[PDB]
């Protein structure tokens, strides 16, 4: 049965070892989101400090891709800074190259053939990781674009990967089955960002305080990640309606 | 089963059995720690005593990397010294090609890529150490302690090896009666006591203590061995802490 | 590169692969060499299974190596072409760089070189074949004949056989062959090597091939007919 | 070395080559034979640089007897001289050339008649009824364009060649010691060992 | 399966010791150090009779002052002398001098642990390397495929080893002469062989300082032989 | 390490076989039966397409069938894939022939060629071997018509008659029984068909499960040429030899 | 067991066996002693035979004029390593001028030991090193392992039987350190030390093998009847 | 590190099977039904956007892909290994033929070109084959139009229709029923939709199913004007109302 | 362009006695018309009682007396200490010097 320890078929026309790499990506039990709004791209993911000696500041799974794109990523943190490490490079290669900046779903299928090749080639092992990209694309707007081990990519209107993934891909189901819209009608990304988190509250039933939750957020021509106190900021305004 | 005896598989868990094989040999390994005080940071670890032939002072555990970072380990000695090898080489490179001395942060990431490419494939066998390292840069003090599956974070204290339990204890009572924050020398005279007190899960011999630390007042952002006079008054300020 | 160690030693100090090597001689069809006092024949069995063939085109147990050199063998076909193919580059090579052709000690030494090499060597199996070299060194009138065999081992030989049933026509010549009197011409000495083979071949017919080898590159093959001859005269003397 | 002269007539082929070697001012050699047997039914002359053309003449003997052993058959000269063309071709592009000039006389078994190719150290290849290289033509071309006829015997043929090489002595500034001359025909190579 | 390379629990090489095993196999082969020289000897064990003997090389010249006998897979031998004769050569070349025998030995016994996955395997064939030079005089040595060698007074490897090297114990003193060496290796070839000893199916060979290393005609090896059986009948 | 994972392509079996070039040939033994028969005037190649669809595009089809060069031909049994690799690499070596000597490529040295890449598979590199057996109709000056076949080993043998892929005992039968030295091509053609009619596991013998080539003198004067036959023109030669 | 069979592979708790069997292969090799004063540096070598008719394996090797070692194990990888150690020395001599300070030396060694304990292919080495010298900074003595890890110390035994050896000199520290401008009398406790280790056979003149380096004493080694005089 | 998988993970088992690209053949029998049907006077290749989330925008991923101007491509089995093989069969295209020849390649050796990378897949050191098979649809001057089916093996077979993956049998016989040598474009997409919807559960409609066409030459698509030649590409992806329009007369 | 090569002068002497030998060379080391030291050792002692001098360009010649007193070392770790002869030596400075045949060490040397 070594058929389950690399990446060769098994009888049933499978890839065990894919399938076990999608099993390590829930081995951190954090949960995340990604919505889009009229100008912007939110990503919010769950932060979980469970030990008081860590730096809580340098815990993170939130990465500055380029200036445009933004990564969230769900499985183990040293498998997330490879990722990271290489989009990173592949983005800056991108735009010395061809003279612009790479596009999220461009990088998107460019890391997602980067998996496809460790399913396929036996040396190298599947990442045990789903990347998460969001930007607002200069073409196509604001974009959610999401790849996985076995290297599976597709655009999304919004996401959620982890543990409780369905609980909230049903409650964004059910939103926009109401709206009828790809997005969220908002003008400032403020209000984006307290939809996003006032629609995980609600899907998974538990409160935040600022220091529970990690929040990213694309506008045109950068991407960048809220402070704590920005964070705050947002818990008060939706506490106050 | 079989999913353990092959580096880089994943088990039907979405486990690599090797990284946390290696995880019990740092385990088993002799206690080190760190401290991150006001303006710097504190390294500190056990030596075993196996015989009364060892020479004091002279096997020492403690590694810098460049002038700012001080490196400490426990499990697998070699090892350890193999990721300081690397991280040197990492460091030149840096300061060849940016001028600018290595910041703590990034250079965490280098040893951590290096470490995370170790469980990538089964023609090599993951790190058998766990390393606790930092230093000063321009944006202040940092403290990292590393894994041997690549994870890493920052850190106010870190601790490994085989009393890391009870240095954990000992260090989340100075994060919390100490807000504010610690002085480097304080530090040094708690990274002592912490050893000694950890020094209970290895009872059975005798140790010898090490220390260092760097610092921006007292050792001019420069990594430097505690010797002499301030060792012995960390030392003392152990013994008497124990009895 | 594909560096796996395919011939190892196991606990009783044995090369298997090599070993398994010498069953695929075992299979391979029957070669005797037997050389006279002024020449040596190569005899090779064909076995009669396949009917239908060309044997025109086919390719010919026996090989020239150079015009005074000759190699034939037993196991793996398409193995041999391999050896054969090294051995004439190296009989090029060898008047190229010293100006003098090749003895047949030394074209031996180098066909068991090279199978020696493949027993040793990373990612390769050894050589499914054992062969017998026959020849005249130049301006010389002492016969030549060696065998190799997949280890890499080689030596002279008065006469003798290889390949399936050698066990039996080895037996037959350790009686009939004597070393005081080897065959005299070149009649006895096909006659013995005709005769050697008829005690395995089953039918005398298209299954025997003869190749005589004289002093000074004189190589001939005999025809059907030729060695008919000898097969009729054999049977004729040996009733009674 | 300097002079090569071939003559294709009715059933053979003759190659003329000059017989000195010379060592700075000094003629180490008048006996030396420009020439070696690719095939029993071919021969190549050559000239050229120093060194280069022996080992080059040596390198495709080796081919072809190689070729020879392989498929027990011997190649046409057309082939041959194909083969010996495309070496220099090959040649002339690469880090140091081989600066060798060849003459490939051959008969053919198979349609039953000789065969001149003329091919310079470039990968140059001509038939040709009569040839030669470097400034041999310049006396020799003349006298086979006058005299030349496509039925002449082996004899004539010598005769017409004995011509060539009279010339060559008279006006050429340059002592090259006579000639070797070697004749291919259906029987083989032979040299006429008094010319 | 496992590494070529791998460790047993007792700390041995596997292939080292398995390789061990297939010299027991060989062909008996015997060395013996005298002041007055070093003789060397072989049991040649012909698979036929149609086997012609002396085509069976199994004692071999390195250098005029360098000999070697083997036993165990005669044919890995072939590259280990191939690489003895280039070594002791090439170092006439750059020193204009004789090679030392155990610098020689030390030379071809850095090949042995060179295998991995370089060769596949290690030899299968141990080698008794007898020699002379100025420095230490005359020399025998053992060199195996562990990389390891040992000087010998006197050494037997192949099939009847032990029995030979116990025989060798008692027999061997500092005052042999070449011509008792010669004699004895004959009386311990020809017990632990199953065949019996003539000058057909053994060789003998020496290395003097005069003469250097010398194979012996079959001749010069029938008259030692009737030496022998006459010197036995005696007592 | 990797080590675990090798199954170890090039190894010899106790008996002293080579496992995967034995696998290989029973994967052959159950590829389309495919003939070849040499005449005194041309070579006849016959060949039987594997259970097709009535949707199949037959006309621009070639599954079993194969030109070398203008003077060499190979008909197919096994994977099409690994024969297609095979085939590209003797077309090279054919062109490399002409442009080095400037005469055409002797069969043999091709077959020769083509069947040393094979053995290299089996002896090293630790790949699997190809699943291929060919049959090499061809012509040149020296030997005339020549029928060669190769098999997975890479050892190549001369034929008068000989088949490959499914049902080859029964075959070669049949073709032993009926053939004949002195036989023309017409005959020839009319013998391979019948063979493939009674050795076939289909119902009945059609013209979309069939290809077939000649390589005649039939060209005019003395020269060479290759038919590779058209659908409707395997129905006729059916119609005409009498099976349909 | 199921670990055992590479050198890539962890077991269940942490352990390396190929490494643990490459120590294994010290335990069998013959005793050696090392141990130091202030001044001198002193190697002492219990050599082992094959029969009555054999040499004496030679276990001590010299590195340069300051720096040498004896060995325990597999004698190929004493060469190996030692030759090594040689290059290394060597490199800083002619690229420095320096001679090259024994702790570093053990470094480097750990070091090269490492890299065959990580990978795949190759194996751990299978021989225990103690180096002696004297440098900058005085006399030295290290122990090496195969496993990579190398330690400074006063004195040390490894082989068989060497735990006897290890005890003498562990009672013996105050006496032997102290033992300055003397090397004759640091020799005999070496001496005295190695004969803790014996059972059955005694110190023979082609048994016994020693080594020194100090102050001024470049390393030479002792064998045949230069040893008599200890014995 | 190096890539230490140099030997063969396809091998033939004992029977004479090829385990891997057998097991690969049964990935792509899980795989969501494609199909293609060739006209007089184009091809229609077909096949439904099964969507992984309702949140996902199934617009942005692209299951028929434009390998060549006449040349489509679609898939049924793993959409990764689709999507690469695509990449490479775009670049083979250009440096195995444009590049040489100043003009694109025809269908038959395009397709042969795939083939040979997918062979390779199936017999080099250290990868497993292609978890897809391959339905090819083109058009070129001197072959005309032609369409192509690849299997992992490696092997390719010309069809005048097909259906591959999950319900592949039941849509052959449904195919076989409709064909005939007379068959219009248009006729032919009506065919496609008609198979389609038998092996389609839930919502059958524009936004649901993918579709492309190699027809006549689109000027309108080209780009550019004043090269009398060049009159544009064959190829063109059906857009979701075109779908819709024909839906109705259905 | 850069000249690898120069010329530091000076000038060496040795003569051969029945049981002795001499090596004898100036002290001053120059480059054109100045003098960079009028004491730079040129004679060097590099054992097993071989003295060796390098005269021509000093860069080179160090580089070579480096090298060969660095051979003689090796080759008494490789022959068991054995002493190196005179006529050894030479020989196999002859290899040291001929290992640069296309790039020389331009120097003259006695032994
Ligand atoms: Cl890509």
């Amino acid at each position: 049965g070594y058929d389950r320890h690399i990446t060769i078929f098994s009888p049933e026309g499978r890839l065990y070892q894919v399938e076990y790499a999608f099993k390590a990506t829930n081995q951190t039990n954090i949960n995340s989101l990604a919505v889009r709004g009229k100008d912007c791209t939110v990503v919010i993911s769950q932060k979980k400090v469970p030990d008081k000696l860590l730096d809580p500041t340098t815990v993170s799974y939130i990465f500055c891709i380029s200036r445009t794109i933004g990564m969230v990523v769900n499985g183990p943190i040293p498998d997330a800074r490879n990722a990271a490490l290489r989009a990173k490079a592949e983005a800056a290669e991108f735009r010395y190259k061809y003279g612009y900046d790479m596009p999220c779903d461009v990088l998107a299928k460019r890391m997602a053939n980067l998996s496809q090749i460790y399913t396929q080639r036996a040396y190298m092992r599947p990442l045990g990781v789903i990347l998460t990209f969001v930007s607002v694309d200069e073409e196509l707007g604001p974009s959610i674009y999401k790849t996985d081990p076995a290297g599976y990519y597709v655009g999304y209107k919004a996401t959620a990967t982890g543990p409780k993934q369905q609980e909230i891909t049903t409650n964004l189901e059910n939103h926009f089955k109401k709206s009828k819209i790809d997005h969220i009608n908002e003008e400032s990304w403020e209000k984006v960002v307290e939809f996003a988190i006032t629609h995980m509250i609600d899907a998974l039933g538990t409160e935040f305080s600022k220091n529970d939750l990690e929040v990213g957020v694309a506008t045109k021509d950068k991407f960048f990640t809220l402070s704590a106190e920005n964070i705050e900021e947002r818990l008060v305004a939706i506490a106050e309606q | 089963t079989g999913y353990d005896l092959s580096n880089s598989v994943f088990s039907p868990d979405g486990r690599n059995f090797q990284v946390e094989y290696a995880v019990k040999a740092v385990e088993n390994g002799t206690t080190s720690i760190g401290i991150k005080c006001n303006d710097g940071v504190v390294f500190a670890v056990e030596k075993l005593i196996t015989s009364k032939l060892l020479v004091p002072q002279k096997n020492v555990k403690i590694q810098v990397v460049d002038r700012h970072i001080g490196c400490v380990y426990s499990g697998l000695i070699p090892d350890g010294r193999h990721l300081v090898n690397r991280g040197r080489e990492e460091a030149a490179s840096f300061k060849k090609l940016y001028k600018t001395p290595i910041p703590i942060p990034a250079f965490a990431d280098r040893l951590g890529q290096y470490v995370q490419a170790h469980t990538l494939y089964n023609s090599v066998r993951p790190f058998g150490v766990s390393t606790i390292f930092g230093g000063v840069d321009k944006n202040g003090a940092h403290l990292y302690m590393l894994e041997p599956s690549g994870s890493y974070w920052g850190y106010k204290g870190a601790a490994t090896g085989k009393g890391r339990q009870s240095a954990k204890a000992e260090l989340e009572k100075l994060v919390d009666h100490h807000p504010e924050g610690l002085s480097a020398r304080e530090a040094v005279k708690q990274a002592a006591k912490i050893i000694y007190l950890a020094h209970e899960d290895n009872k059975e011999k005798d140790f010898e203590l090490e220390i260092s630390w760097c610092s921006l007042s007292e050792t001019n952002g420069l990594h430097k061995f505690v010797k002499g006079d301030l060792l012995q008054e960390a030392i003392d300020f152990a013994q008497k802490e124990i009895n | 590169g594909y560096d796996r160690a395919l011939s190892i030693f196991s606990p009783d100090g044995h090369i298997f692969q090599v070993e398994y090597a010498l069953e695929a001689v075992k299979r391979g069809t029957c070669a005797v060499g037997v050389k006279g006092k002024n020449c040596v024949v190569l005899g090779c069995e064909r076995r009669s299974t396949l009917k239908l063939q060309d044997t025109r085109i086919t390719p010919s147990k026996v090989s020239k190596i150079d015009s005074h050199v000759v190699l034939s063998f037993s196991g793996l076909n398409a193995d041999s072409r391999i050896l054969i193919e090294k051995a004439r580059v190296e009989a090029q090579s060898h008047r190229l760089t010293l100006e003098d052709p090749v003895t047949v000690e030394y074209l031996t030494r180098y066909v068991a070189g090279v199978q020696q090499r493949y027993t040793q060597s990373g990612g390769v199996r050894p050589f499914g074949v054992s062969t017998l070299i026959a020849g005249f060194d130049p301006r010389d009138d002492e016969p030549k004949l060696y065998q190799t065999e997949p280890s890499g081992i080689y030596s002279s030989w008065s006469a003798q056989t290889i390949g399936r049933n050698s066990k039996t026509v080895r037996e037959f010549l350790e009686k009939n062959y004597d070393r005081k009197e080897p065959p005299a011409t070149v009649e006895e000495c096909v006659k013995l090597t005709v005769r050697s083979l008829l005690e395995v071949v089953q039918t005398g017919a298209k299954n025997i091939e003869i190749t005589v080898v004289k002093p000074d590159s004189d190589i001939v093959a005999l025809s059907s007919e030729e060695i008919n001859q000898y097969v009729t005269q054999i049977e004729q003397e040996k009733q009674e | 070395m300097d002079i090569i002269l071939g003559i294709r007539v009715q059933d053979s082929v003759i190659l003329a080559s000059s017989k000195a070697v010379t060592r700075g001012i000094s003629v180490l050699k008048d006996s030396d034979d420009k020439t070696r047997q690719l095939s029993p039914h071919t021969l190549m002359s050559f000239a050229g640089e120093a060194g280069d053309t022996v080992q080059f003449a040596e390198y495709i003997q080796a081919n072809i007897q190689l070729y020879s052993i392989r498929e027990d058959y011997e190649l046409s000269p057309q082939a041959v001289s194909s083969f010996v063309r495309q070496e220099l071709a090959k040649s002339i592009r690469s880090r140091r050339p081989y600066q060798v000039n060849v003459l490939i006389g051959g008969y053919d078994k198979k349609k039953n008649k000789p065969e001149l190719y003329q091919i310079d150290y470039l990968g140059t290849k001509v038939e040709l009824p009569y040839g030669a290289h470097g400034y041999s033509g310049f006396y020799t071309f003349s006298l086979l364009d006058h005299h030349y006829r496509p039925d002449m015997t082996t004899e004539e043929g010598l005769d017409l060649l004995k011509l060539c090489v009279q010339e060559l002595e008279k006006r050429m500034p340059m002592d090259f010691k006579g000639v070797i001359v070697k004749i291919v025909d259906k029987d083989g190579i032979r040299q006429v060992d008094d010319f | 399966d496992r590494g070529v390379s791998t460790f047993s629990p007792e700390g041995r090489l596997f292939q080292v010791e398995y390789s061990l095993e297939a010299i027991k196999l060989g062909s008996t082969a015997i060395g013996i150090a005298t002041k007055e020289g070093v003789v060397l000897g072989v049991e040649k064990r012909a698979t036929s009779p149609l086997l012609e003997s002396d085509s069976i090389e199994k004692i071999v010249e390195i250098d005029r002052h360098i000999g070697c006998a083997m036993s165990g897979l005669t044919a890995d031998a072939r590259s280990m002398i191939e690489h003895a004769r280039t070594a002791a050569v090439t170092h006439n070349l750059y020193y204009d001098e004789d090679i030392n025998v155990e610098s020689l030995t030390q030379s071809v016994c850095d090949l042995a642990l060179r295998f991995g996955e370089l060769m596949s395997r290690p030899f299968g064939v141990a080698l008794l390397i007898a020699g002379h030079d100025a420095d230490d005089g005359y020399q025998l040595f053992h060199a195996e495929p562990s990389g390891t060698f040992y000087r010998y007074n006197a050494k037997a490897i192949g099939s009847g080893s032990e029995g030979a090297q116990a025989e060798l114990l008692n027999e061997w003193h500092s005052s042999l002469t070449l011509k008792e060496a010669e004699l004895l290796v004959l009386k311990i070839l020809k017990q632990v062989m199953e065949e019996k000893l003539d000058e057909n199916n053994a060789q003998l060979s020496c290395i003097t300082k005069q003469d250097g290393f010398k194979i012996y005609d079959n001749e010069k090896t029938a008259e030692l032989i009737k030496e022998l059986k006459e010197k036995e009948a005696a007592e | 390490g990797s080590r675990r994972y090798d199954s170890r392509t090039t190894i010899f079996s106790p008996e002293g076989r080579l496992y995967q070039v034995e696998y290989a040939l029973e994967s052959i033994s159950h590829a389309g039966t495919a003939i070849g028969i040499m005449a005194s005037d041309g070579i006849v190649l016959a060949a039987e397409r594997k259970v097709t669809s009535t949707l199949l595009e037959q006309d621009t089809s070639t599954e079993k069938l194969y030109k070398l060069n203008d003077k060499i031909a190979v008909a197919v049994a096994g994977l099409t894939a690994d024969a297609e690799i095979l085939i590209n690499t003797a077309r090279i070596h054919a062109q490399n022939y002409l442009k080095t000597y400037n005469e055409d490529i002797p069969v043999e040295i091709l077959v020769r060629r083509l069947s040393d890449i094979k053995q290299g598979y089996t002896q090293h590199g630790g790949l699997r071997p190809f699943g291929v057996s060919f049959i090499y109709a061809g012509y040149d000056d020296r030997y005339g018509y020549q029928l060669y076949t190769s098999n997975p080993s890479g050892n190549y043998t001369g034929w008068k008659a000989i088949s490959v892929g499914a049902n080859t005992s029964a075959a070669q039968t049949l073709l032993q029984m009926d053939y004949k030295d002195d036989m023309k091509v017409d005959d020839a053609i009319e013998l391979a068909l019948k063979t493939l009619s009674k050795t076939t596991d289909s119902s009945a013998l059609t013209y979309d499960r069939l290809e077939f080539a000649t390589i005649r003198k039939g060209a005019n004067d003395g020269e060479v040429y290759q038919k590779i036959f058209k659908p409707q023109e395997i129905k006729d030669i059916l119609v005409k030899t009498g099976i349909t | 067991n199921n670990y055992d069979g590479d050198t890539v592979t962890f077991s269940p708790t942490g352990r390396l066996f190929q490494v643990e069997y490459a120590l294994e292969a010290i335990k069998q090799g013959s005793v050696t002693v090392g141990l130091r004063s202030n001044t001198h540096a002193v190697l002492v070598a219990l050599k082992r035979n094959a029969d009555e008719l054999s040499s004496y394996q030679k276990k001590i090797i010299k590195c340069d004029e300051h720096m040498g070692l004896s060995l325990a194990g597999l004698a190929p990888d004493a060469r190996v390593l030692s030759n090594y150690l040689r290059q290394q020395c060597n490199y800083s001599s002619l690229v420095f001028n320096r001679k090259l300070a024994v702790e570093r030396a053990g470094h480097l060694l750990c070091d090269k030991a490492q890299k065959n304990t990580q990978s795949y292919g190759g194996r751990p080495y299978g021989v225990g090193l103690l180096i002696i010298g004297y440098d900058k900074s005085g006399a030295h003595l290290l122990e090496f392992q195969p496993s990579g890890n190398v330690t400074e110390l006063y004195g040390t035994a490894i082989g068989a039987r060497s735990q006897g050896a290890k005890t003498y000199l562990e009672r013996t520290l105050d006496t032997f350190i102290k033992i300055d401008g003397n090397p004759d009398e640091l020799i005999k406790a070496g001496v005295e030390a190695i004969s803790q280790s014996l059972r059955d056979e005694s110190l023979t003149v082609d048994n016994l093998s020693i080594a020194i380096v100090g102050k001024d004493t470049p390393f030479t080694i002792y064998d045949g009847e230069a040893v008599a005089k200890y014995i | 590190m190096t890539d230490r998988y140099s030997f063969s993970l396809t091998t033939f088992s004992p029977s004479g099977k090829l385990g891997q690209i057998d097991y690969a053949l049964t990935a792509v029998k899980q795989g969501v039904t494609s199909l293609g049907i060739k006209a007089t006077n184009g091809v229609v290749i077909a096949t439904e956007k099964k969507s992984s989330s309702p949140l996902a925008m199934s617009e942005t991923l692209s299951k028929v892909s434009l390998l060549t101007p006449d040349i489509g491509a679609v898939y049924s089995g793993m959409g990764p290994d689709y999507r690469v093989l695509v990449d490479k069969s775009r670049k083979v295209a250009h440096t195995s033929y444009k590049r040489i020849y100043g003009e694109y390649p025809p269908t038959k050796l395009l397709v042969s070109e795939v083939a040979k990378i997918m062979q390779e897949a199936t017999q080099s050191g250290g990868v497993r084959p292609f978890g897809v098979s391959l339905l090819i649809a083109g058009h070129d001057e001197f072959n005309g139009f032609s369409l192509y089916q690849v299997d992992p093996s490696g092997s390719y077979f010309p069809w005048k229709a097909t259906a591959i993956g999950k319900g592949s049998v039941a849509a052959k016989t449904f195919l076989e029923k409709r064909w005939n040598d007379e068959l219009e474009l248009e006729d032919a997409i009506h065919i496609a939709l008609l198979t389609l919807k038998e092996s389609v559960e839930g919502e059958f409609n524009g936004d649901t199913i993918e579709l492309a066409i190699i027809g006549d030459e689109n000027p309108d698509l080209l780009g550019y004007t004043g090269i009398p030649t060049d009159k544009g590409p064959r190829f063109r992806k059906l857009t979701s109302q075109e779908i819709n329009d024909r839906l109705e007369a259905l | 362009q850069f000249n690898p090569y120069g010329d530091n002068g000076g000038t060496i002497l040795g003569i051969a006695g029945e049981d002795f030998a001499v090596l004898a060379g100036d002290t001053r080391n120059i480059t054109d018309y100045s003098i960079n030291s009028r004491y730079e050792p040129k004679v060097f002692d590099c054992g097993d009682n071989i003295v060796m001098s390098a005269n021509g360009f000093a860069a080179d010649g160090d580089a070579l007396v480096k090298r060969f007193k660095n051979s003689v070392k090796w080759y008494h770790f490789d022959h068991n200490d054995k002493k190196l002869s005179i006529n050894s030596a030479a020989r196999n400075i002859q290899h040291l010097l001929y290992s640069r045949r296309f790039f020389p060490y331009y120097v003259y040397n006695i032994i």
